[PDB]
RNA sequence: AAAUUGAAGAGUUUGAUCAUGGCUCAGAUUGAACGCUGGCGGCAGGCCUAACACAUGCAAGUCGAACGGUAACAGGAAGAAGCUUGCUUCUUUGCUGACGAGUGGCGGACGGGUGAGUAAUGUCUGGGAAACUGCCUGAUGGAGGGGGAUAACUACUGGAAACGGUAGCUAAUACCGCAUAACGUCGCAAGACCAAAGAGGGGGACCUUCGGGCCUCUUGCCAUCGGAUGUGCCCAGAUGGGAUUAGCUAGUAGGUGGGGUAACGGCUCACCUAGGCGACGAUCCCUAGCUGGUCUGAGAGGAUGACCAGCCACACUGGAACUGAGACACGGUCCAGACUCCUACGGGAGGCAGCAGUGGGGAAUAUUGCACAAUGGGCGCAAGCCUGAUGCAGCCAUGCCGCGUG
RNA sequence: CCCGCAGAAGAAGCACCGGCUAACUCCGUGCCAGCAGCCGCGGUAAUACGGAGGGUGCAAGCGUUAAUCGGAAUUACUGGGC
């Protein structure tokens, strides 16, 4: 509020509100994963993660999220649903 | 605390704001400070040629 | 209607905390105080720094009643808990500098005018 | 630069009795719009900050006045308001020698009133050229002519009315004025800024007639030339009347006195158009004398346009309630530049000269140059103190002004938290050095301070600024007088042994004193010890143990507890003991024979009495004369000189604490007094005894 | 070659002596203060106290060579009129030079200030693995490609201001897809998935739907793999006093698994075990930024941590996060609290421990200065802009040094 | 920075003088006024107080007041004792 720089304030809470959204996306799609495992099949669990493995690649290269927060992602996905068919 | 003021004459009183320094008596047992005359309303004492920077007395020019 | 021996609460940041009526002021026998009347005041507690001293008596206008106020249209506008603001004795201008709390428009005076331009509303 | 072609300024301030409109027409005057509308400058006036960025009503304000509806190019006027209270009369000293002209307001209805005659000779001192205003013409009662011939017998001068009343009370409209022969009747209906004039009135036009001429004549008697041109039957042009009047109003002839309301806004309009027609420019106005701290007359006559160096006067310090400083200083030649060096030639000392604030239009502007005849404020730390020089290191030193009241009214005071004393010292030090015309003291019968200052409101309107500025509370009182006791004829011959042997060191003393009292001060020592002892009958080497223990009685006294003098003491006869006999043996045995000799010589409590000369009108010499009866006080002659009469009385110190602002009363606030300590002598006053073991039984 | 060479005593107990034993002095030093004096110059240093409250001014902006545009000085035009015969004094024009404001980009996390906190999540010394890094740089390739918005603006509108509403395509290097993809991600493998952005300078044709296109140069962008730098983390040793503080701890100490971080980790969650630290001093209490170093000393040591440099911590107090490569952010945000200031009483605004400066506290510590000319930093292709860093000036015998008064 | 300088011209003060510690007389005071870093001086010749002369030291400084180490082998690890 003090020096003209304060268009900061407005463009970062642009962008909070975008990375937001695209936050609750990716996470509501890992949830969705996540959930089909908690039921208990292996065909909707791996649909699910075949569906989000492209959001959280994509997410990782826009810079909301990092590389290695996606790839433990799909990492930890994967092992749940290998061990669980 | 108590202190000591040198000099012949002093112009001190109950309200009266000075300049406290170091410097035992030997002679009053409990004075352990004295009085910076000169500074803070402590006059300088009366025409002292020896001594002037101490005690206080500007000089006269002659 | 504050009466002598209520246990007020303070609206202002004069350093009081909690207060106690021990005189109505304004004409004899008189019983209650409104919202707008100045009572006098001693101070029950208070906080350490604070501009008053608990023990101290001093005058006070109330500002907010459990009672209420009333409007010309009927309406009754009653609050949470009674509170005052502190006065300088002699001349009433609030000891405090803040305001917590509503007030009402009881109080738009000539002499609140202090008191309701630090108020947070009405 | 100095744009505003300094040969143009006019610096001036308005003076009158208490509530008299000063501040209302102050106010007044200063409807100078010039919002959304530089008028100056034919560029950059003064405009940007009529944008309010600061926002402050301040003394000794600028201001731009073109004229009403006869104009020519902006003035800066300078205006210094002032009070109206003999109790803060420095205000007004200071801002009289400062001020190159004055407006002398008056209520047309209360007319010329003590303080219009006091700043009436505040005025005269300084010799200042001064116009004067009539103000309060709205008011039943009001009438022009009558205080304008009030002007002409109470106080001596010639005063011309350069103008007229159009009707009294509601009647008033407009002013008849005796040159433009038109009487311009304002738009206060819409604005008082907006004007009118109209082409002669019926209503006054015989008055008129009659005062116009009397205009001529007083122009004519003012120049030589003029004044056979006068017997030449030719009237005088719109230049030869105002040149011809305004050129000795330079030189203190007649005092030029306009009518109007500051209220109603009418008249004033017209009374600033004077001050530029007749009120003296700093180029008008005779140039300064000057001096150097050694040649007892450099003549420094300082020319007042800024080609010699800067030099400055300094009339006030200010608590500016921010900066702490705000020292206005009056350049009267050289241009000081933001930032540079100038000397405290009156007090030795040396500092730059930071930051010039001028206010002009209640806006607080900061200036970085201040020039001739540009009155404006400093802040620094080094105090110039009111009257004080700020000349150049050139330095033509001394300003003649080395005056300022001395205090007419004295309390005591002392503060209600005992240890806030050092913080009343502190603020009492400031307060002191904000005004010339308030003293603190600090007497020797004990530390109490004693706030001297003029009047009883000018020292009770800061024993309330402590209140105030810094937040230290007061208790005042009446001054402790000085009492001293002595013997009163009657001699006695005592004695006082002292002695204590009940061991192997003991003390013997002995004397027989004859105590008789002198003439009350016939001695420069007030004591006398003559020894008598002969046999070497007390060593003789304790003789002055014996005078060393008598005097220092002197200082306590038996009776009640204070000084003793003028008495005498005769050692008749005492005795001694060799090894007891010490130097504390004929101490304390002279003080035991003085301290019961003291019981029995019919001791007395004297009083100091002072010298008080009053200079008072003659009608209330009565009053005063009665008053100073009333209060133990005894006279001594009342010579009569003329417009006053001088009276004498050697009345009581106590008697006199308050006595100015009894004695205003009794006076109409036309009188002051000077007292002076003299003797003392004796009045029935266990007071005294009642002031025994309150304080330092 | 030389890198060091270094070590003093005296007064005072007694009538005298020896000894023990304290006090005082001789030295050096200082962010010094005070008293008296006072010429100059050089270099340096100048709140040790209230991390007390802060008026005022400036300390972080830049890029029309990203974009829509156009408040002006202009140009390039349309040029009208007076026509001195277009000196075009006059009118229209974003078409350029440039630029107000606006979207976007990078910076704003650097630099600058204080030492309140912190007795160890800090510092120093030496190493470890489980790491990420804008701009800088070395390679390898890529750079298909659609339109869905919104700011200015227009319009209406609310308000004293901050700052909004409510519809419209705007436009873009802003955003999201569809392309496509690996020495990339993840999976053991099989396998699936992931991006991009264009602007400037000119290519004699090499096009003219009238700026070809796409092989002309410079940048710009995307992707992995390095370097470098910066940062995060971990361990061991050393880093104060106090036992007139002896028991402390319950995510506490471990395990498994789930989650979480860029990264290992009780980092977190649930279950399981009951452990873990503590006389080599846990906890508790007091104090304190730490270091290279400065002062003293022959030394060992004692004190110290002002200036200078590295690290840490904090930013009106408490908390949280957002943007971001990097912050849980002096000069950003939200909330709460204490405090203060405006109000056209309905609402708002702020955070000097940045430079200067005011009040205060104090024995005591400076100008509300000049300039971006170097040096450096941010922006930019670059000229240029900003830089209270910095370079200089001002005040002060505050210190070291030189000289002067013959 | 370098040259024109007519002109000594505009530039000296502070502490101390009993011993430690280096520098001595006189006056006026008379356990008073006062000094004092430790020991101490002043009660009639005071090298000790105050002043004058003289000197000593330092000098654009001088002295006082803090404050640290040394001397202090008076916290002894080098390097102490019962
Ligand atoms: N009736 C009347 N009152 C006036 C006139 N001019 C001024 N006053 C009032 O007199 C009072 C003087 O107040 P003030 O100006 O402070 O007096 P000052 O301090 O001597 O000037 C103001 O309230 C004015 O209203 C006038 O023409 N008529
Ligand atoms: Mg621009
Ligand atoms: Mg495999
Ligand atoms: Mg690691
Ligand atoms: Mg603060
Ligand atoms: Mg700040
Ligand atoms: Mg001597
Ligand atoms: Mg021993």
């Amino acid at each position: 509020n003090i020096k003209s720089a304060k268009k900061r304030a407005i463009q970062s809470e642009k962008a909070r509100k975008h990375n937001a959204s695209r936050r609750s996306m990716m996470r509501t799609f890992i949830k969705k994963v996540y959930a089909a495992i908690e039921a208990g099949d292996k065909a909707a669990a791996q649909k699910a993660f075949n569906e989000m493995q492209p959001i959280v690649d994509r997410q990782a290269a826009k810079g909301l999220i990092h590389k290695n927060k996606a790839a433990r992602h799909k990492a930890n996905l994967t092992a749940q649903i290998n061990k669980l068919a | 605390v108590t202190s000591y003021i040198g000099g012949e004459g002093h112009n001190l009183q109950e309200h009266s704001v000075i300049l406290i320094r170091g410097g035992r008596v030997k002679d009053l047992p409990g004075v352990r400070y004295h009085t910076v005359r000169g500074a803070l309303d402590c006059s300088g004492v009366k025409d002292r040629k020896q001594a002037r920077s101490k005690y206080g007395v500007k000089r006269p020019k002659a | 209607m504050i009466q002598e021996q209520t246990m007020l609460n303070v609206a202002d940041n004069s350093g009081a905390r909690r207060v106690m009526c021990i005189k109505v002021l304004g004409g004899s026998h008189r019983r209650y105080a409104g919202v707008g009347d100045i009572i006098k005041i001693t101070i029950k507690e208070a906080i350490p720094r604070g501009k008053v001293k608990k023990g101290d008596v001093l005058k006070a206008v109330v500002v907010r009643t459990k009672k209420g106020v009333r409007r010309p249209d009927g309406s009754v506008i009653r609050f949470d808990g009674n509170a005052c603001v502190l006065l300088n004795n002699n001349s009433e201008q609030p000891i405090g500098t803040r305001i917590f709390g509503p007030v009402t428009r009881e109080l738009r005076s000539e002499k609140f005018m202090k008191i309701i331009s630090l108020a947070p509303e009405v | 630069a100095r744009t505003t072609p300094i040969a143009r300024y006019r610096n001036i301030g308005i003076s009158a009795h208490i509530d008299a409109g000063k501040t209302t027409t102050t106010e007044r005057i200063l409807f100078y719009t010039g919002v959304n509308h530089k008028i100056g400058e034919v560029m950059d006036w003064m405009e940007q900050e009529q944008e309010r960025g600061i926002t402050i009503t301040s003394a000794a304000t600028t201001a731009f006045w073109s004229g009403m509806a006869k104009q020519y190019e902006p003035h800066r006027i300078n205006i210094i308001d002032t009070p109206g209270h003999v109790d803060f009369t420095i205000e007004v000293e200071r801002s009289m020698r400062v001020l190159d002209g004055a407006v002398m307001v008056y209520c047309a209805v209360g007319g010329v009133q003590p303080q219009s005659e006091t700043v009436w000779r505040q005025a005269n001192k300084y010799k200042v050229p001064r116009i004067a205003f009539v103000n309060k013409m709205d008011r039943m009662g009001a009438n022009f002519l009558k205080v304008v011939n009030q002007i002409k017998t109470r106080l001596g001068a010639n005063p011309v009315p350069l103008q007229l009343a159009i009707g009294a009370e509601e009647h008033f409209t407009g002013v008849v004025d005796l040159v433009k022969m038109k009487a311009i009747n304002w738009n206060d209906a819409d604005q008082g800024v907006t004007f009118e004039y109209e082409d002669i009135p019926a209503d006054m036009v015989e008055l008129a007639n009659e005062w116009h001429q009397n205009l001529i004549e007083s122009a004519a008697e003012a120049s030589e030339e003029l004044m056979e041109k006068y017997l030449g039957g030719e009237e005088l042009t719109e230049a030869e009347i105002k040149g011809a009047l305004r050129q000795r109003v330079l030189n203190n002839e007649i005092i030029l006195v306009t009518c109007g309301s500051a209220f109603k806004n009418k008249g004033v309009q017209a009374m600033l158009d004077a001050v530029i027609d007749y009120l003296p420019s700093p180029v008008d106005v005779p140039a300064i004398n000057g001096i150097l701290d050694d040649g007892k007359d450099t003549p420094a006559e300082r020319h007042a346009s800024d080609d010699e160096p800067f030099s400055a006067l300094a009339f006030k310090i200010a608590t500016d309630p921010f900066v702490g400083n705000l020292t206005f200083f009056r350049v009267y030649s050289g241009v000081v530049n933001s930032g540079d060096t100038v000397l405290n030639s009156v007090k030795a000392a040396r500092e730059r000269f930071g930051r010039i604030v001028q206010m002009h239009a209640n806006k607080r502007e900061e200036i970085k140059e201040v020039r001739a005849g540009d009155i404006a404020a400093a802040i620094g730390l080094k105090d110039v103190t009111t009257g004080d020089t700020l000349c150049d290191p050139d330095a033509p030193i001394i300003l003649e002004r080395m005056e300022f009241p001395e205090p007419v009214i004295s309390i005591a005071v002392e503060p209600k938290t005992k240890a806030d004393q050092e913080k009343m010292g502190l603020a009492l030090g400031r307060l002191a050095k904000e005004d010339p015309s308030f003293r603190v003291w600090t007497d020797e019968e004990s530390n109490q301070t004693i706030i001297a200052g003029m009047g009883e409101l000018h020292l009770d309107i800061i024993v309330d600024r402590m209140k105030r500025e810094f937040n230290v509370e007061a208790n005042v009182g009446k001054p402790q007088v000085a009492y001293r006791e002595t013997i009163r004829q009657k001699v006695t011959d005592v004695e006082g042994k002292h002695a204590k042997q009940s061991g192997g060191r003991g003390q013997y003393g002995h004397v027989v004193i004859d105590m008789y009292p002198l003439e009350p001060g016939s001695n420069p020592k007030g004591y006398e010890f003559i020894n008598d002892i002969k046999g070497g009958v007390i060593p003789g080497e304790y003789i002055p143990a014996v005078d060393k223990g008598i005097q220092e009685q002197l200082k306590a006294g038996p009776l009640a507890g204070y000084p003793v003098v003028d008495m005498g003491i005769r050692l008749h006869f005492g005795s001694y003991h060799d090894v007891d006999s010490s130097e504390l043996a004929f101490k304390l045995a002279a003080s035991i024979a003085f301290k019961e000799g003291f019981k029995k010589a019919k001791p007395v409590l004297l009083e100091p009495i002072m010298k008080v000369e009053v200079e008072t009108p003659e009608e209330n010499t009565g009053d005063v004369i009665g008053d100073l009866s009333r209060r133990r006080g005894m006279l001594k002659g009342q010579e009569s000189e003329v417009t006053g009469v001088k009276i004498h009385a050697e009345v009581p110190l106590s008697e006199m604490f308050g006595y100015a602002t009894q004695l205003r009363s009794l006076t109409k606030g036309r009188a002051s007094y000077t007292m002076e300590f003299l003797k003392y002598d004796e009045a029935p006053s266990n007071v005294a005894q009642a002031v025994i073991e309150a304080r330092g039984k």
